[PDB]
């Protein structure tokens, strides 16, 4: 999912992989704007009855 | 001649990669 980022890169910067070395947010070749990655979505499903 | 210490010159970013407060070897 690309979202909206406030950190700022440094002008020679591309992306980031902060954290084992996963890439979380890249700079838009265009508009030049940093933009976060973040997985949508995943998990389980659990059952409840009586 | 006439050598010279460098200390601590001669260090530069090898990747084009954004890390913050993080230690990288
Ligand atoms: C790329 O072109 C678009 C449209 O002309 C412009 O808005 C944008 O600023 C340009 N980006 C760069 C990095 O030149
Ligand atoms: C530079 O080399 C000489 C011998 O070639 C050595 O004696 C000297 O200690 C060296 N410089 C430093 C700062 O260690």
């Amino acid at each position: 999912v690309l979202t909206e980022s406030n950190k700022k890169f440094l002008p020679f910067q591309q992306f980031g992989r902060d954290i084992a070395d996963t890439t979380d947010a890249v700079r838009d070749p265009q508009t030049l704007e940093i933009l976060d990655i973040t997985p949508c979505s995943f998990g389980g499903v659990s059952v409840i009855t009586p | 001649p006439a050598y010279t210490n460098s200390f601590t010159r001669g260090v530069y970013y090898p990747d084009k990669v954004f890390r913050s407060s993080v230690l990288h070897s």
